[PDB]
């Protein structure tokens, strides 16, 4: 009895409703996508360098 | 090739006063001398190189200016 107590006290309080889980569940899809541009933005800069590499290689190949 | 008009210079001075005949002397040392040296194709071929060399050159310094 007295874990059963302390495990429901210790519980997870907060999405039992519907509000408290929307609001944590918006601010996570808001940091991910914020961290999915950046995460885009620095892809973008690798493979421009990647392909600028590829191009350098290929022009030395030609010779 | 100075050995043979050496030679041929030799026996025209010494046709009538042969005291000392160095025509055998001579044709050896010509035979060997031939023996041992052994078209413009050289040139082509220096050319090409000269060129093949210019263009490598060229090749290497255009991947002088890499910032990343």
């Amino acid at each position: 009895a007295k874990d059963i107590d302390v495990l429901i006290d210790s519980l997870p309080s907060e999405e039992s409703t519907a509000a408290l889980q929307a609001a944590s569940l918006y601010k996570l899809e808001e940091e991910n996508h914020e961290a999915a541009t950046c995460l885009e933005d620095v892809v973008y800069r690798g493979d421009m360098l990647l392909e600028k590499i590829q191009s350098a290689l290929a022009d030395i190949a030609q010779s | 090739f100075l050995p043979l008009v050496h030679n041929v210079i030799k026996c025209m001075d010494k046709d009538s006063p042969d005291l000392h005949q160095d025509l055998n002397a001579l044709k050896t040392k010509f035979q060997e001398l031939r023996k041992l040296i052994g078209p413009e194709q050289q040139q082509q071929q220096l050319h090409s190189l000269r060129e093949q060399v210019r263009t490598k050159n060229e090749l290497l310094q255009k991947y002088k200016s890499l910032c990343m």
